[PDB]
RNA sequence: GGUUGCGGCCAUAUCUACCAGAAAGCACCGUUUCCCGUCCGAUCAACUGUAGUUAAGCUGGUAAGAGCCUGACCGAGUAGUGUAGUGGGUGACCAUACGCGAAACUCAGGUGCUGCAAUCU
RNA sequence: GAGAACAGAAAUCUCCAGUAGAACAAAAGGGUAAAAGCCCCCUUGAUUUUGAUUUUCAGUGUGAAUACAAACCAUGAAAGUGUGGCCUAUCGAUCCUUUAGUCCCUCGGAAUUUGAGGCUAGAGGUGCCAGAAAAGUUACCACAGGGAUAACUGGCUUGUGGCAGUCAAGCGUUCAUAGCGACAUUGCUUUUUGAUUCUUCGAUGUCGGCUCUUCCUAUCAUACCGAAGCAGAAUUCGGUAAGCGUUGGAUUGUUCACCCACUAAUAGGGAACGUGAGCUGGGUUUAGACCGUCGUGAGACAGGUUAGUUUUACCCUACUGAU
RNA sequence: GUGAUUUCUGCCCAGUGCUCUGAAUGUCAAAGUGAAGAAAUUCAACCAAGCGCGGGUAAACGGCGGGAGUAACUAUGACUCUCUUAAGGUAGCCAAAUGCCUCGUCAUCUAAUUAGUGACGCGCAUGAAUGGAUUAACGAGAUUCCCACUGUCCCUAUCUACUAUCUAGCGAAACCACAGCCAAGGGAACGGGCUUGGCAGAAUCAGCGGGGAAAGAAGACCCUGUUGAGCUUGACUCUAGU
RNA sequence: GUCGAAUUUGGGUAUAGGGGCGAAAGACUAAUCGAACCAUCUAGUAGCUGGUUCCUGCCGAAGUUUCCCUCAGGAUAGCAGAAGCUCGUAUCAGUUUUAUGAGGUAAAGCGAAUGAUUAGAGGUUCCGGGGUCGAAAUGACCUUGACCUAUUCUCAAACUUUAAAUAUGUAAGAAGUCCUUGUUACUUAAUUGAACGUGGACAUUUGAAUGAAGAGCUUUUAGUGGGCCAUUUUUGGUAAGCAGAACUGGCGAUGCGGGAUGAACCGAACGUAGAGUUAAGGUGCCGGAAUACACGCUCAUCAGACACCACAAAAGGUGUUAG
């Protein structure tokens, strides 16, 4: 493009260029997730997350490339039902360019890239236990796209993926989400139903 | 860019939070005193009670008093040698202080004569 | 207990949905002859003394629930920052020394509610 | 959510039940809800005199704005409020001239009027807005200073040029890597070019050639080797390698570029873009003179064309030699 | 003013200039006249030129357009439509000493041509006494060829005089902080002088053109300066003259 | 080149300075000409160059503020020096401490405002492009968009509730309270207060700390106004030994020891001397200092660089080392 000089480290705040630097030149990746989407939230557990360390900037295209060869082998030995790689950098900060003959310029922008603090997760998917070196060995490629960066870290949660939050949603066997308060159960929780707990319920509100 | 009266005055001349309208009907009660100590503190609503920037934050010294809403003044000087230059702020702008230290003259004087018989 | 003029914070200050309301007080409500008022229209405005009502309004309780709380514990001694080095690393950055030191997240007890003057059953 | 006839997405009309999302001339921000918005009602405070204040961290006048005093009004039933547009922008010294002011002050031998002059409050312009009244050209030219300031060397930097490199989707009919590689990404290079203004106008003379060494290697040829989609040959890729070579003529001042030939090859590149105290002077960049093209003129063209003064070495060092 | 002859003088008078009795009328100064005050003085009317109006004028300065359609494969314009300022380049003439792109395209001359020459034309931007096109002869004028000739050159070599050189006599100038050997470092970013390292022997001769960022004429190029001076108009400001 | 004709040339004569003469070049006019020569005005002018003369001793800077046809000058502040006043713990401070204010930037935040952006879910939802019993007000379901609704993903100089650190206002023990009354223009209806003043009780004072070579004050009149470095925080710019801001040091004005080398690095501030320790840096050898003492790691260029032209990445190793 004009190489990667535009490159990773400050000079300039953050020019998001929206609303006041009108005329981004639109972005690179307009993916995010590629894969094996509408998933189950079961099913395709334990994930493994690619985290940056080294607050940088991993520019447009470039995490475009991230994409490309990310899902070329997700799927090309794993399948459509496989991968999901959720994207989780993403580009704001529109770089510029310069160009009376040498009389105080600013910047025309020239391409979005994205800040990966030193800890950040970039480019992270999740899928099951069956697929591991699978999923590890391809982000491999990414690493050696991408002015690299690399985590390729094993995880857990919370539970953006599995994921540990092990015992736990191994544990919220029963339920999913609220809980919460408690009152107009709306979640068939089981069993009986609202009576019962409706009972209980205020049974202690009263013990106040 | 420019350099006019209210320049820059974006947030300290800001307002409230929520308490985004009209004046404290006690912040207008409220008696003043040709020698308290006030501190100034502008507020949108008014605007003589806007006082021009700089002695913004600043704590003075009421020395005209012209009670009719007119605030008083004080001064307080300013960088290089301290000059110092008299506002006529208005009533709904200034506020009292930490002169709260009388209460412990009071404290001291006081306890110190119940300390004179207590000796 | 209400009612009048109130201070307050005025989401640390309402919603929303159900109830319940003796006594008084306000309300709703009757009525157009005047004062007075309709971009039309006695709704509003105001103007005159009890036929009928608590149904609203209001007041308070229920949700725990939506709001902000108020506090504390993980969160957190982090995140960020004052100073220091002839510290580390290509670099990016980063660590250590003393010092300050959050915010979001959640767990709890609150619920809008104090209280001023004058009345009043 | 209701009622529609030119309406029927609606332009516009009337009903009803909840985020301040609207509106405040004009930019943006502040602010503003019985309002600071909108409809009505009544006025002219956008008033006189001053002074004090605030606004450059502010000691300078200016404009603007804040609170008073004294008057004189508006408006409300009032308490109030109103000294211009909610706040932060929207303006102007010095002589001169005009005007509004008491009907006040003097023309100096006295008067009278006419006129002139004064005092205080304004308009008339200064935008370079702290306030000169102002056309070009010089290539025929000139002066004092500027490395404070540009052409050139050097200098950083390297985007831009050039050159290598990782990943492997692709070409390569079968196969990613023999030979190449999109995307993406790391870099080296200082014979491009571009930035920059440090050095040198209080002396540095341009481009090109001619000559003459000397270094680099990112090797065109020659030496030995490794792979090839290597049968032979003929090619390609790569390693050790800078020892040694790397030409002659048209056309242009040419660098360059483009041919004609040759040969093993007819590689690139540094030394102040090597090389006038070493030519040459063709170009470039004085005065002379054509044209075109702009200009009224004078002249002016990084347009084309032609004619135009290249001074000095005995000294020091360096060398080739020499006592 | 233009430049022998020879031929050839296209069209533009609106612009700027020039210039005529001209225009039925509008400005237009001084004196002179009228009106008003008590005058000073301030209002008036008429008023030479000039101006402005009218005409001629280009071998006077100078000028000389632009876009749309538009059959009998194809591209095409004598066609018309147009908007338009005086007029809308006429004969003639070229990559020409004017042509931008341009090293124009085709020939031609070469083994080879950013040269030549001959052609061709919406020629950046040729053109008619601003003179247009020709043209015998003339030319220390610019170009390109051919023949002859030739050390220009391939490829250099040898010979003569004079000078270098060495002696006697005669005997200067330039220049000159102090000096004078290198390599890297840093340095006001090309040290002789400094730092580290190489080294490093008296005293001199002839040559030489790397170096002394060497030498003379306070640098031909640029800018700053409240610095000039020569030319120049429809810039100010005036003046001889008329 | 020309060489009998516009020939060549002597003498004599004529034209003299904005004037001459000129087959026109800006030519020539006594080596002088885009305005001769001589003298005088005249030491012309100079915001620019150059130099500016004898010692030591003290104090000791500016480049920045504002207004100028100022851009190299000048005014104006601010820095200095001198001269001195007035009187002796008054009270002073580039300082912390307690009490009390002021901040919106770091951070943090979008199942919060705003404005961006991921992704599917649920509508018992509406305007249409595809289909269906389908087919001209087809009821009814239907596939993509079109707005909710509880969710998801990631962002903000010129967005936001929340909101630091640093820095920034004040206050302090104490002239202070506490008590008594008295003055009239003030406004309260006034025994209403306001402002001022008399008589009266207690101060050396029982959190503030810490520092004082007093303190205050007046005149005057130099230089200066071209600044440059660093660390952090930043603006532009691929970048810069680039250009621009912000504190604090610093260089310019400065030596001294470290960094070989050198304005801004580190240590460290200079009267003249003796002795002693040390900073930073160093101790094989130049060169003072151990070829000291320990546990490992590294073997064709492996290296030996706190700030710097001081350089070196991505990628990869069955080298060897621990995990």
């Amino acid at each position: 493009r004009r190489p990667a000089r535009c490159y990773r480290y400050q000079k300039n705040k953050p020019y998001p260029k929206s609303r006041y630097n009108r005329a981004v030149p639109d972005s690179k990746i307009r993916i995010y997730d590629l894969g094996k989407k509408k998933a189950t939230v079961d099913e395709f557990p334990l994930c493994v997350h690619l985290v940056s360390n080294e607050l940088e900037q991993l520019s447009s295209e470039a995490l475009e490339a991230a994409r490309i060869c990310a899902n070329k082998y997700m799927t090309t030995v794993s399948g459509r039902d496989a991968f999901h790689l959720r994207v989780r950098v993403h580009p704001f900060h529109v770089l510029r360019i310069n160009k009376q003959g040498m009389r105080g310029a600013w910047g025309k922008p020239h391409g979005l890239a994205a800040r990966v603090d030193i800890g950040q997760i970039i480019f992270s998917v999740r899928t099951k236990d069956s697929n591991k070196d699978v999923v590890v060995e391809g982000l491999r490629r990414a690493r050696y796209k991408f002015p690299g960066q690399q985590k390729i870290i094993l995880s857990k949660k919370w539970g953006f993926t599995n994921l540990d939050r092990p015992e736990y949603l191994k544990k919220r066997e029963a339920g999913e989400v609220k809980d919460d308060g408690a009152f107009v159960k709306f979640l068939s929780k089981k069993g009986s139903l609202e009576n019962n707990i409706r009972e209980f319920p205020e049974y202690f509100a009263a013990q106040a | 860019k420019s350099h006019g009266y209210r320049s820059r005055t974006r947030y300290m001349f800001q307002r409230d939070f929520r308490k985004h309208g009209a004046v404290h009907l006690s912040t207008y009660l409220k008696v003043y005193k040709v020698g308290d100590i006030v501190d100034i503190k502008a507020n949108g609503s008014i605007q003589k009670g806007m006082p021009h920037k700089f002695y913004q934050g600043k704590t003075g010294v009421v020395y005209n008093v012209t009670k009719s809403s007119v605030g008083v003044i004080i001064n307080k000087m300013v960088g290089n040698r301290y000059l110092e230059k008299r506002l006529n702020l208005r009533v709904e702008h200034i506020k009292h202080s930490k002169c709260r230290q009388e209460f412990l003259e009071r404290v001291k004087a006081n306890a110190a004569k119940r300390a004179e018989a207590k000796a």
